[PDB]
């Protein structure tokens, strides 16, 4: 009774970062060293958990949270990070317990002329709290006068596209990024290593 | 509503320079990340440049590294691509895409790079 990582690696889009989903795992057998030591994934860190150890857990639920950035945002994706996509997009817990994973993503999200699909948040009144998710499209107020929902002078839309083109610097094209996180609640730890 | 109109390209000879123009109507270009492509016959639209939206970062394919310069005109609502050392190789109808809810392109410049002797 496999949990069903696939449907998390291998989908075929993911999300926007600023919209990124979040899969739950719960009661089923999960191969974590399979995952890691697959050499498909150029990042795989863990905190506060070890990965060659994570087989010989069990947790009440894992949360697979996915999205994609730019290779230059990968470092933002852990905790103590600031930045456009830690303090506005995705934001990791200073104490967080679970794994990141990224990879290139090139072949799969970047198209000739650019794909504009990928789109991140620029602004925001105040920074993301440690899981929080924004997805408003309000117009944001980056001087004294209000906004009332126009885009104008120091009042702009929030978001922006990365529009990847396959021959971006690396920096700039695209990586999927999952990152798993494990909750050991007071209800039954139904999600364990083989 | 929005658009994007092109100009500022033609012919010119190996080693000298043009500054393509691409003016805004209906948002502020400084608002957008803005990007530039290049298509000559028979190839593939190719990226050439691009300056993020709310900054002045900018970004080169090697192909024009050094040679070609983004700028902004803020009181022109404009964005050029000043294109100096031009070679044989550069000639192609030049545009430029902004997202702004989806994509705008503008209508394409043509620049055709010469060398020889014309007596
Ligand atoms: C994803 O697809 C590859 C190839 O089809 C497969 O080997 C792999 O087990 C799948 N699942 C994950 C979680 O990578």
């Amino acid at each position: 009774n496999l949990c069903p990582f696939g449907e998390v690696f291998n989908a075929t889009r993911f999300a926007s970062v600023y919209a990124w989903n979040r899969k739950r795992i719960s009661n089923c057998v999960a191969d974590y060293s399979v995952l890691y030591n697959s050499a498909s994934f150029s990042t795989f860190k863990c905190y506060g958990v070890s990965p060659t150890k994570l087989n010989d857990l069990c947790f009440t639920n894992v949360y697979a949270d996915s999205f994609v950035i730019r290779g230059d945002e990968v470092r933002q994706i852990a905790p103590g990070q600031t930045g456009k996509i830690a303090d506005y997009n995705y934001k990791l817990p200073d104490d967080f317990t679970g794994c990141v994973i990224a990879w290139n993503s090139n072949n799969l999200d970047s198209k000739v002329g650019g794909n504009y699909n990928y789109l991140y948040r620029l602004f925001r009144k105040s920074n993301l709290k440690p899981f929080e998710r924004d997805i408003s499209t309000e117009i944001y107020q980056a001087g004294s006068t209000p906004c009332n929902g126009v885009e104008g002078f120091n009042c702009y839309f929030p978001l922006q596209s990365y529009g990847f083109q396959p021959t971006n610097g690396v920096g700039y094209q695209p990586y999927r990024v999952v990152v798993l996180s494990f909750e050991l609640l007071h209800a039954p730890a139904t999600v364990c290593g083989p | 509503q929005v658009q994007l109109v092109e100009s500022g390209g033609g012919l010119v000879q190996a080693g000298g320079s043009l500054r393509l123009s691409c003016a805004a109507s209906g948002f502020p270009v400084y608002s957008w990340n803005m990007w530039w492509y290049r298509q000559a016959p028979g190839k593939e639209r190719e990226w050439v440049a691009a300056i993020e939206s709310h900054g002045d970062s900018t970004r080169y394919a090697d192909s024009v590294k050094g040679r070609f310069t983004i700028s902004r005109d803020n009181a022109k609502n404009t964005v050029y691509l000043q294109m100096n050392s031009l070679k044989p190789e550069d000639t192609a109808v030049y545009y430029c895409y902004v997202w702004v809810g989806h994509t705008y392109y503008g209508q394409g410049t043509q620049v055709t790079v010469s060398a020889g002797r014309a007596g």
